[PDB]
RNA sequence: AAUUGAAGAGUUUGAUCAUGGCUCAGAUUGAACGCUGGCGGCAGGCCUAACACAUGCAAGUCGAACGGUAACAGGAAGAAGCUUGCUUCUUUGCUGACGAGUGGCGGACGGGUGAGUAAUGUCUGGGAAACUGCCUGAUGGAGGGGGAUAACUACUGGAAACGGUAGCUAAUACCGCAUAACGUCGCAAGACCAAAGAGGGGGACCUUCGGGCCUCUUGCCAUCGGAUGUGCCCAGAUGGGAUUAGCUAGUAGGUGGGGUAACGGCUCACCUAGGCGACGAUCCCUAGCUGGUCUGAGAGGAUGACCAGCCACACUGGAACUGAGACACGGUCCAGACUCCUACGGGAGGCAGCAGUGGGGAAUAUUGCACAAUGGGCGCAAGCCUGAUGCAGCCAUGCCGCGUGUAUGAAGAAGGCCUUCGGGUUGUAAAGUACUUUCAGCGGGGAGGAAGGGAGUAAAGUUAAUACCUUUGCUCAUUGACGUUACCCGCAGAAGAAGCACCGGCUAACUCCGUGCCAGCAGCCGCGGUAAUACGGAGGGUGCAAGCGUUAAUCGGAAUUACUGGG
């Protein structure tokens, strides 16, 4: 399932920040970001359509740990939904718990959010949830249980994400971890960087 | 094969000769109906009819016979016996 | 002989009965003459327990169908009064 | 709870197992034949065993007397694979020897019986065939003391006359060694005064235990007296069955037969525990198989059983079976095997008749390896020509006969392959030329093969300088060099080369290394063309030992061997010789020591020094060689 | 709100442009094979031999139909010990009950398989000339007699299987007779047609003390219904072959007789000579059909495994019998092949039921647990029966979820590989440091599937009756195969858990060494004859992930069968 390999080198790969070691410490220029992918990184790629295609979905995938069959799926239900498939695959992909964790603050890294929920820290609507998949709907309540509550990592864990842009989407109690998701995210608010046009059209095909 | 509810089989050889025997009886009786017809004696036709309608009645209530066929000779060898008569 | 009685579908150790009249010799999950309201074991208290279309029932109440015990139970469950 | 088992050493074709069948009559009925005279029941199981007069491999039988079981197998005492009854030994913990009246026991018997030693397992001798002329009354039983090498003593004594004498004996004063080799019973012994003979028979069960020397026993089962009481020794006598069903449950195959109703049976002893019925159990090559059904083999008929008894044995029907595979696991047991002492017993050629039933005939040969343990077989040539590592007289006329009965198939060879190998004569130049004269490719080089030392093997030298030579071109040179070498114009083996390179000119634009390695062969048989040839074979040394009596004569079988005379020496009453002879002809030297010795000779060899030379003509094996590219310039070459 | 939907690429040539095949990128699978492999959930699992099958089980039940009583448990006349009521113990159907037996019902359902079948089938829609056990509505009947036989005893045949003669007996078995109508026939007149009773409780009355009588319950017979189920009929549609053009004599129609539940050449007698066929009859090959499944923008194409309806078959061929319903999977008879038994006189067998075996095959599972739940059979009910069903075992066979740790961590180490030897890269990767415990391991708690049914009690109905009975509340005792269940809590320690394919172009991702048109690779085009980006190894990278490849198969792409949509 997991990944579970070198966490950075797929941020050299997608050459920008898939904040994967995003960790406690802001920026990285520990890895030689960029241009070192690896051996043969000086290497200039010719890039075929179909390369930035590919390159743009693993881009999108190593950035919520999501792997291609779980994925795909993620995909088919987005096609088989109203609006525009672009705005929904992304929607779905952020509806994903250890997604919304991570937003909340809970846990550093997005893999930190989602070893934090599977060992059942995570309490949504009072319901203690391990799937990462578990998809949140709309007004739902994310917290952590007491027995789990502020257990050091999740602290200065927490205390990194003020930080970040911080979602408008959803909500933080920050006095006891309670947060609160709200509304399906609107296309202008996450992303504005990764593209959803050439994830569409490699489905498409 | 071995199967205690076998019962079936003595019991219903048991009754094919009773039922075989009746339905036996019965057809008999018509036969000298129809015989009767063909030799031409209207009185003995009627008679011979009069001997075997209860027979078949009789019979067809004891679900030897379908109350149809019953009917059934009960019709046609009446417009026979009676187109001559 | 039309009965009206429990079809037992739905999932494994997940049990969903759709109470329904048919032929006797029918099988369960065999054929039928209409479903009739459905029962839900594993329901418990929520938004929907057992429903039940009384009115085709006491159709075939009054055609001779002879309700098995469990719908019996449910006739009974669903009241008149209650 | 369960029964010792029981041996049949019936050495010499002792006829053991007819008593083991008069035996299955005396623990009868209560609804048996009693058997008859020849075959004749018995558990003689498969046809062509009682049709042939004797049993092709060891059965089993389930008895039971004196109310205890008593399983027992016979005979496997007949040749020549005998390495079964070997096999059998782990079988069975009991024996009984059936001791022949013609001068002590058979001298094929003292081989079993000396392996019996190796067992590590009890054993008791048996005076077979008491009622016949020339009885050895107090003279074969004397060879039994000479030969035995022990200190067995008869539990009984008899002569005959119509007399069946058993219980009478036995041993008065004079006997009690073996108690005298115990410290209490030589304890009591130095108590002195005389004293029951039931408290000699504890030491004589502690050192019968020990299999310290075997139990006396006499009586002709023909004359049907004294084979009922000695089985009766046989039970009292017999070691307890290791009962306990405290598991886990363990144990190992023993033997399997296949049989055409069977199709397969796969016999198995319950070395500890039980397996119930159609249940689970462990197997060697690490994976589940269920028991799907099981049954003891009755002598009179087979029958199943819902479970087995601790130290029961019992044949069982399997998906797969390999031969002493772990039924737990695992058992433990420490024990010395051998198989007639032979790598093969004089292997023989086996082509299958008819184009295209001999490809069959191979998976009959399978089935024969499906058989006894003791076989191998293998396609070692290239005409995929058979030889079976089976050995002995008898049991080729077994295999043959096994082969016209349960197969359709037969065949008839012996010589095999002569596994010649032919060297060069004397050193010579040659070239293939250069540039295109000529034929293809371009690359020519002269090739200047030598004579060299027997035994050397090939041999070569990079004479030629670089970059002539290539760093990744001469190579091929040798490579194409060792292709030639795969067959000399005679059809042989090359031998003791000497290619020394020298020459090597080539084009470059047209160079290849395939064009040269082309060119190696073309100049390895025209080396071969001037070299003259000369034909080596094998000549191994052939140890052997025959009694010294004999070992004049058997320098007899010198003369009319090839095989060079040899130092040897004296051991005991054995004799013993290192000879040197041809393979070629070695194969008929088991034949001349086995008829030279009477059935007492021995004799060991092993293949050594290539050099040797022979005659007359120079005979060679077709043939080489075809699959491959270029061989038609070859033949282009000749003319 | 409820199909918002259609992509192209490589390869003919020196190059182009067409034409035109081949091939790839997708989805799919009842898949197999190779390598690897931790868990859970829900499904699926002999597509080949309709091959042959050891063994167990897969259909019984009713003592509220009957004579019985072979066991068992209680009761009684009597019996023996001895603590004379404590025990021993023979009779006794007299009760609780229940082998064998008669009778009723079921066994025509449920389960299997797809051989046969090109229409005698199926689907769609109509139709009339029918029947329909059980269930149910309405209206009446339910009077009075007889003769048998199984069991059972006596004897006797047969090795068994399995009887034979002679006696005794019962019924809701069988059979006249009375009895009848809106029932059957007939134009009517008229004629004829049926049956059974059992169980619970009971005041008076009546008792030859067998009980009569009262009442509730149920079953019985007739008719007309209703529902359901089945039979039948027609039209349309439902594979390929014209290198199959003619086929047909019960054949096509008629008339009459028989026959069927019912129409009908369904079957005979005679009469007429017709009937079908180029809008493909006959013959041939293949095929169970359908709802659907897969694919596809759609039209279509392929398929019809699981699920559900229908049809066909039950070792092979044939036949009828019983019954409401079969011309019958675990019935009968007959023949045959094939297995086994025998005392050789004769008998037994039918796994396309569930497991299981051999054989075949690339290939497919336990000789499981239980009737607790749903349904069926029977029964008043209790219960019994149930390989249906429910679960469990097994297999990565598929889909889906999760885990195999997260954060920190430069000396930017060792080793590896590369190099212009300056360095790079593997690499935040590892070790280190800080936390985390899901999932497995271990120890405790613990739902829900259970509704009922039984005992008791009160009430309202029933009724001569506060009795029984039916119904409703109400009390106690309880019913789980799954099941060491789901689920929760606690324990220890990063602890037990990552592979496979690929890296010339198509196609995401490159180098070094080994080999030298050899060894090899290859879906296509092609590489190898030189520091091969194409072979083999290594390093690195890419893809996917408990899987990853390969092979087989269908559709797509393929507007390369074009109806949409071509020449």
């Amino acid at each position: 399932a997991r990944y579970l390999g070198p966490k950075l080198k797929l941020s050299r790969r997608e050459g920008t920040d898939l904040f994967l070691k995003s960790g406690v410490r802001a920026i990285d220029t520990k890895c030689k970001i960029e241009q070192a992918p690896g051996q043969h990184g000086a290497r200039k790629p010719r890039l075929s359509d179909y390369g930035v295609q590919l390159r743009e979905k693993q881009k999108v995938r190593r950035i919520y740990g999501v792997l291609e069959r779980q994925f795909r799926n993620y995909y088919k239900e987005a096609a088989r939904l109203k609006g525009n498939t672009g705005e929904n695959l992304l929607a779905l992909l952020e509806g994903r718990l250890d997604n919304v964790v991570y937003r909340m603050g809970f846990g550093a890294t997005r893999a930190e959010a989602r070893q934090l929920v599977s060992h059942k820290a995570i309490m949504v609507n009072g319901r203690v949830v391990n799937i990462a998949s578990y998809q949140v709907s709309p007004n739902d309540v994310v917290s952590i249980r007491e027995k789990a509550k502020k257990q050091s990592r999740v602290k200065a864990a927490l205390e990194l994400a003020e930080q970040r842009e911080k979602p408008t989407w959803l909500e933080v109690d920050a006095g006891k971890m309670e947060g609160t998701f709200k509304r399906k995210p609107e296309r202008s608010d996450l992303s504005a960087d990764i593209n959803e046009h050439l994830i569409v059209e490699l489905y498409s095909k | 094969n071995i199967k205690s509810a076998k019962k079936r089989a003595i019991q219903s050889e048991k009754a094919r000769k009773h039922n075989a025997s009746r339905r036996s009886m019965m057809r008999t009786f018509i036969k000298k109906v129809y015989a009767a017809i063909e030799a031409g004696d209207k009185a003995a036709a009627q008679k011979a009819f009069n001997e075997m309608q209860p027979i078949v009645d009789r019979q067809a209530a004891k679900g030897l016979i379908h109350k149809n066929k019953a009917a059934r000779h009960k019709a046609n060898l009446t417009a026979q016996i009676n187109k001559l008569a | 002989m039309v009965t009206i009685r429990l079809a037992r579908h739905g999932a494994k150790k997940r049990p969903f009965y759709q109470v329904v009249v048919a032929d006797s010799r029918n099988a369960r999950n065999g054929r039928f003459i209409e479903r009739v309201g459905f029962f839900n074991p594993i329901a418990s208290e929520k938004e929907e327990g057992t429903r039940l279309d009384l009115d085709r029932i006491a159709h075939w109440v009054g055609q001779g169908a002879t309700i098995s015990d469990r719908v019996a139970a449910l006739i009974k469950e669903v009241n008149k009064a209650a | 709870m369960k029964i010792i088992n029981i041996g049949v050493l019936a050495h010499v074709d002792a006829g053991k197992t007819t008593l083991t069948e008069s035996l299955l009559y005396n623990s009868g009925a209560i609804t048996e034949l009693g058997s008859v005279d020849k075959g004749t029941t018995r558990t003689d199981n498969t046809l062509l065993e009682r049709q042939r007069g004797i049993t092709i491999q060891t059965g089993i039988t389930s008895f039971q007397w004196e109310n205890t079981k008593v399983n027992i197998i016979d005979t496997p005492g007949h040749m020549d694979f005998l390495a079964e009854v070997y096999r059998s030994l782990s079988v069975l913990d009991g024996a009984i020897l059936l001791i022949s009246a013609k001068d002590g026991v058979q001298a094929q018997t003292r081989i079993l019986f000396h392996a019996l030693r190796k067992m590590g397992i009890p054993t008791i001798f048996f005076i077979n065939k008491i009622d016949q002329n020339g009885i050895d009354l107090s003279t074969v039983y004397q060879d039994i003391k000479e030969k035995l090498s022990a200190e067995i003593v008869i539990k009984q004594k008899v002569e005959l006359y119509p007399n069946v004498c058993v219980t009478n004996f036995t041993e008065s004063e004079q006997w009690d060694t073996v108690i005298e080799g115990n410290d209490d019973l030589l304890e009591k012994y130095m108590s002195g005064k005389s004293l029951e003979a039931l408290e000699l028979e504890q030491e004589e069960s502690i050192r019968f235990q020990n299999c310290s020397l075997f139990p006396l026993y006499h009586g002709s089962a023909k004359s049907n007296i004294g084979i009922d009481n000695l089985i009766e020794v046989i039970t009292n006598k017999f070691y307890s069955s290791t009962h306990r069903g405290p598991s886990e449950l363990c144990g190992n195959v023993f033997k399997i037969e296949y049989t055409k109703k069977r199709q397969r049976l796969a016999y198995i002893r319950l070395y500890s525990g039980v397996l119930h019925l159609r249940d689970s159990v462990r197997v060697s090559e690490k994976e589940k198989i269920k028991v799907t059904e099981m049954y003891t083999s009755i002598n009179g008929e087979l029958c199943k059983i819902d479970r087995a008894y601790s130290g029961e044995i019992v044949i069982l029907q399997n998906e797969f079976l390999k031969l002493n595979s772990v039924l737990g696991d695992t058992k433990l047991l420490p024990q010395r095997k051998k198989i007639e002492n032979p790598h093969p017993l004089l292997q023989t050629t086996v082509e299958p008749s008819k184009p295209e039933q001999r490809e069959m005939l191979l998976d009959a040969l399978l089935e024969i390896s499906d058989s006894d343990p003791l076989l191998r077989y293998y396609v070692d040539s290239t005409t995929h020509e058979i030889i079976l590592s089976f050995l002995g007289k008898v049991q080729m006329e077994v295999i043959s006969a096994l082969l016209q009965e349960k197969y359709h198939v037969e065949i008839e060879i012996t010589e095999p392959t002569v596994i010649y190998m032919e060297r060069p004569l004397k050193n010579a130049e040659y070239t293939i030329h250069i540039e295109v004269p000529p034929n293809p490719f371009w690359a020519s080089i002269g090739l200047s093969v030598s004579p060299l030392p027997l035994g050397s093997g090939m041999q070569y030298e990079s004479s030629v300088s670089l970059g002539y030579l290539n760093q990744s071109f001469q190579n091929a040179v040798m490579e194409g060099i060792r292709y030639g070498c795969e067959q000399g114009l005679y059809g042989w083996n090359v031998t003791d080369c000497k290619i020394c390179f020298k020459y090597g000119l080539y084009y470059s634009p047209v160079s290849t290394p395939a064009d040269f390695r082309m060119l190696a062969p073309i100049v390895l048989e025209q080396v071969l063309k001037k070299a003259g040839t000369e034909l080596l074979e094998p000549y191994l040394s052939f140890k052997i030992y025959a009694p010294q009596e004999y070992l004049s004569r058997a320098y007899n079988d010198a003369p009319k061997y090839c095989a060079n005379i040899v130092d040897t020496q004296l051991k005991n009453n054995e004799v013993i010789l290192s000879g040197e002879i041809p393979a070629r002809c070695i194969q008929e030297y088991r034949s001349d020591l086995t008829f030279f010795t009477n059935g007492r000779s021995v004799c060991l060899t092993e293949l050594k020094g290539y050099h040797v030379t022979t005659g007359e003509p120079v005979c060679q094996p077709r043939r080489p060689n075809s699959r491959i590219d270029k061989v038609r310039y070859m033949f282009n070459k000749i003319t």
